[PDB]
């Protein structure tokens, strides 16, 4: 994207896997539009199956 | 015809019969059904315990 | 102790091929629990017809079938403790029956309304 | 172990809160939580239905009944159908809310004026200014013997107005064959023989890309302008041939008509009324007095 | 001709037009600069619900004392859009500004805590995490309150329970004036969609 | 040798203090040392026992006797045996504290309420909401010529209570097996010819996906519901068979039970409690009160 | 969990609009708008001359 | 180019494609100075054909 | 993991080591949570060990 | 689409003109001009002499 400011935009963004114009009329799946499943996706949950060192206090 | 949250009348096949456990409805044509679109089970009942039967 | 179900509705109706109208079958969740601003009861014809329902014309829907989701925001009915409904289910008049001008025993309809569950889950 | 400072001095703004209006970026709310990483899961089985909900494409295409007017067999040719309803016959083209009535509480009296949305006009009112293609389902409640042709044409521009001192409404002496042909004039004859519906979806056309969401909301007398330019035109349901029906079945059949939009976009997230969006909220007794939420700011 | 009374179905769209994307696009390339398709966005933004509201010094004020009258006006976002919604879900941020036209202390401080919807202040802890501000080096308090809900989605409805989700606590030792705004977190949204209700627009009271 | 800056202004909030709530996050804390780099170093030889001792399951899982009843040759069949403890028979299921006791001291009373918390309801108490799988161990205080059978069954949803001014209890009346049929109930019969005990883990089962951690916490006639929204239910000791016991040996045995939970999950650092966690310091006389904490914030 | 800081004092100067009259720069005008990345496009069939 | 601040100058430079001295009398076109069709050059409009999470406010 | 900030979360994760559901009630040991050795893993030790000239007033 | 906040508190010193007096250093000096990139050229045939 053509910026002129060395950070293009305010925040990362994510990408989504969806196939639908967004303003459409067509139903479109809300899962689609962010992917969070009960996975290592989602920070904590991460650090819960890591085992990292900051979930016991260190 | 794309419309959400309602169904509109509409016709229909012209012959319908939907046996249900031990009800049969004979229909002059095809219900018109509104159903949830994309449901899920929001609910825990099948995660809790199996759903026990008669026997 | 607990369910989970989905409720499925069918109507039969049956008018006589000089009746027409139409009916609107829509739900409301939480109708007798929410505030009167946000019922189906104290809204206009655009926000009743915007509730989810099915389209009921007399010579073109002779039925209608409907499915209610479960509409509880807790992980399952109580079926012992709390005798709370979740989900109102309204038969509106959209146009009324429209008959003949002489009056006669004739110009009416006829309905019956079936219910079941499905999706269910008794467990505890 | 100690260095000095080789960095420079950093130019700023003391200003907390900025962009705290726009629906992107990173937000200094600070969480009453455990972990800064607190973050809910996805919509697996929360809601009933796994559809985005929230979509305006989604809200906007939820149909909802504007029209139910009534068709007798008195009803004249090349005239709009007005038996039934407020704005009979006469359907105007926008996103935008063009019905409204006044409740009158007597004491002097107040005038307090409702709308009836369907759920595309109540997100265009969050709007300033809108673009969409109309699409309107235009379905007659009938019997296999009644029989008749219906016109459905759209006219482009303003449409002919009554006005009054608190509302604002057609003009069914100037929507006749003699004044308002239908000849040059995009259009639908509808023929009822055995047929009832018909879903009339119009592009948007307009010398301007955007029109606006104003619509109904202070329009009368002297207050005329913004609703013209909230609506492209309007479709105007007129008999080409008069409702034939027999003895033997009602003299007069229901004209329904659905309204949504598709292909939405809207401007700006500012709505353009005089006053702040508010939820008409319907008193017990038509006695009493509605509620005025504050706007003042000290 | 049969006697029958059908639907064919039959759709048409007038004036030989162009792609309705294209040209949607092309506009607001000349006139807006943005597109919004979906309301969630307008979620995130933030908005007012009172441009002025008042304390009282040393008292805990849960903000459902404001909230509860908001939420009926249709003047905010969370509010407008929740009339064609019956769940939500998720958590919900508060912006207060300070506006106190009048010096009490020499420190003047504001403190957020948490609390169970729809409970008292006499009913609940000053515990649990809380956020500090000082108005006078900075006037926004930007508080967050995360989903701590016994349920998955919660009803705009009332409800026989009670406390089952969290709230906010708001304190401050001085009597102060605040512009609160408010929107929801990055997982707040709405849950499934019902019809819209009247809207109110102008009154004119005339004399008769 | 002097350029000039590019860069740019830069936004910003006076905080002070952000996230100090949160476990995770840069502490701008000074350290009163010599080093920044100020390490302790890991626990190999520092407490007796290398194991974290401060994770919830460790802790937890410490059990703890929470009943002790007499269980008497005369105790009827299909009644829960009330003798000898202050919820006889009945266990709520849940990690909150379930039990309390009132220390009164008259000089008008003070009518001060003392609990009896287990590991795992200690831990409760930080938080607002639960959700963990309930682990009793019901062992039988007896010898080899004492026989008998025991049912413990599960029973969802609220306990049937006896609602004082100031406590809360059970109500035996209604737990008998005319009233409490034990036939549509997970259930375990235990025989008591040679065995003595049984351990029961109770997985969560609730309409709810947390349940409060209130308990008894101020619980009595006016409040009791967040005592039952606080448990998924109870389990019910009842004699299947009486007490068979010759005149050679004690006519009453001693049922122990001792509670633990697994599978852990607390939501909130907040407790639900009207007032902040308090540990109670048992005064050296009776007649003396006991110390209130400041709550006043000024 | 909570580590400490390492990072150092950053000098400064409190001066809002700073080269404000310049034609380069990032401004810290905040936006009226829904998005923070508002953009008009080109001038591609705006004026009557490319 | 030659500077003495670790950031050369204050914005991201975009180019261009003109071929005129920019101070001559020359015709040059507006369309080639910069260059924002309706495509993913602007950052918006790329987000959208992306479906990126945050436009569903994700 | 998926977020929207260019810094995924407050601190720099160090892994552990452990096998077990730090929930449980399974006994975990505390010298797997995190490692810290009398070793170069501290901070301080290290620049002893490497004799860095700062631990010299340099 | 508003993520939160991951970034530390940062210390701080609010003294302008730190370094003034030093020949090398970024200058805050706001320039009353056009083109932050506001450079001389050389001396190429400035002087009498190079």
């Amino acid at each position: 994207p053509t910026s002129e400011n060395p950070k293009i935009g305010p925040i990362s963004e994510v990408a989504s896997g969806v196939k639908t114009a967004a303003n459409g009329i067509e139903r479109i799946p809300v899962l689609g539009e962010i992917a969070k499943p009960v996975t290592a996706a989602v920070k904590w949950f991460a650090d819960i199956v890591g085992g990292v060192a900051a979930i016991f206090g260190w | 015809t794309n419309v959400h949250n309602t169904k509109l009348a509409s016709t229909s096949a012209e012959n319908a019969i939907e046996k249900e456990q031990i009800t049969t409805f004979h229909d002059v044509e095809t219900p018109n059904r509104i159903d949830t679109p994309m449901a899920q089970d929001t609910s825990s009942a099948r995660s809790m315990d199996d759903t026990h039967s008669i026997i | 102790k607990y369910l989970r179900c989905d409720v499925q509705v069918k109507i039969v109706l049956n008018a006589n091929p000089f009746i027409a109208g139409r009916l609107y079958l829509a739900y409301s969740p939480y109708d007798d629990k929410v505030a009167p601003e946000r019922r189906i009861i104290y809204t206009s014809r655009a926000g009743v017809t915007g509730y989810p329902g099915v389209e009921l014309d007399f010579q073109l829907d002779n039925s209608v079938e409907m499915t209610i989701p479960y509409a509880s925001f807790q992980e399952a009915y109580d079926l012992v403790s709390g005798n709370e409904d979740f989900v109102q289910l309204y038969l509106f008049t959209i146009a009324p029956v429209l008959g003949p001008s002489a009056e006669s025993a004739n110009s009416k309809v006829d309905l019956s309304v079936y219910m079941w569950l499905d999706n269910i889950s008794l467990v505890i | 172990s100690k260095p000095r400072n080789q960095n420079q001095v950093m130019p700023y703004q003391n200003v907390p809160g900025w962009g705290y209006s726009l629906y992107k970026g990173i937000d200094m709310s600070v969480p009453l939580a455990y972990d800064p990483n607190n973050e809910l899961g996805d919509l697996r089985d929360v809601f009933p239905s796994a559809v985005d909900e929230m979509a305006i494409g989604y809200v906007c295409g939820n149909p909802a009944i504007k029209h139910v007017l009534t068709w007798s067999t008195t009803d004249v040719v090349q005239n709009p159908i007005s038996n039934g309803d407020d704005w009979g016959g006469v359907i105007p083209v926008g996103m935008p809310c063009y019905s409204k009535t006044i409740r009158a509480v007597k004491g002097s009296t107040s005038k307090t004026e409702v709308m009836d949305p369907a759920p595309c006009e109540y997100v265009a009112n969050l709007f300033s200014y809108w673009r969409a293609t109309m699409c309107y389902r235009i379905t007659v409640v009938k019997t296999a013997f009644h029989t008749g042709r219906l016109e459905i044409f759209f006219e482009p521009g303003s449409i002919p107005t009554v006005r009054t001192a608190d509302n604002l409404g057609p003009d069914q002496t100037q929507l006749n064959g003699t004044i308002a042909p239908s000849d040059n004039n995009y259009k639908y004859i509808l023929d009822l023989t055995n047929d009832t519906e018909v879903t009339i979806k119009v592009p948007y056309v307009s010398n301007k890309m955007f029109m606006k969401t104003v619509g109904i909301y202070g329009a009368h007398d002297e207050d005329n302008w913004n609703f013209d330019e909230s609506f492209t035109g309007f479709l105007c349901i007129r008999p080409i041939t008069k409702l034939m029906a027999p003895d033997t079945v009602s003299q007069k059949v229901s004209i329904v008509v659905w309204k949504w939009a598709e292909d939405v976009v809207v401007v700006e997230p500012k709505p353009l009324t005089s006053g702040p969006t508010q939820v008409y909220n319907p008193p017990a007794v038509a006695r009493d007095l509605v509620k005025q939420i504050d706007v003042s700011m000290q | 001709i049969n006697l029958s009374n059908k639907t064919d179905e039959n759709t048409i769209s007038f004036f030989d037009s162009g792609d309705p994307e294209r040209m949607n696009n092309e506009a607001l390339m000349r006139g807006c600069g943005e597109q919004i398709v979906n309301l969630r966005p307008l979620l995130r933004t933030f908005r007012t619900i009172n441009d002025n509201w008042s304390l009282a010094a040393n008292t805990k004020t849960p903000i459902t004392d404001l909230t509860n009258t908001a939420d009926a006006e249709g003047r905010d976002y969370m509010s407008y859009l929740s009339f064609l919604y019956r769940f939500y879900r998720g958590g919900r941020r508060y912006k207060f500004f300070n506006t106190t036209p009048l010096k009490q202390s020499q420190t003047c401080y504001v403190r957020s805590f948490l609390i169970p919807r729809n409970y008292t202040a006499d009913e609940i802890n000053t515990d649990g995490p809380s956020h500090i501000t000082y108005p006078v080096i900075n006037p926004v308090h930007e508080v967050e309150v995360p989903f701590y809900s016994q349920y998955r989605k919660i009803p705009i409805a009332s409800t026989s329970d009670k406390g089952y989700d969290s709230s906010l606590m708001y304190y401050t030792n001085v009597g102060t004036q605040q512009i609160v705004a408010r929107a929801g977190n990055d997982d707040f949204t709405f849950g499934w969609m019902i019809g819209t209700p009247q809207l109110q627009g102008i009154t004119k009271e005339v004399a008769n």
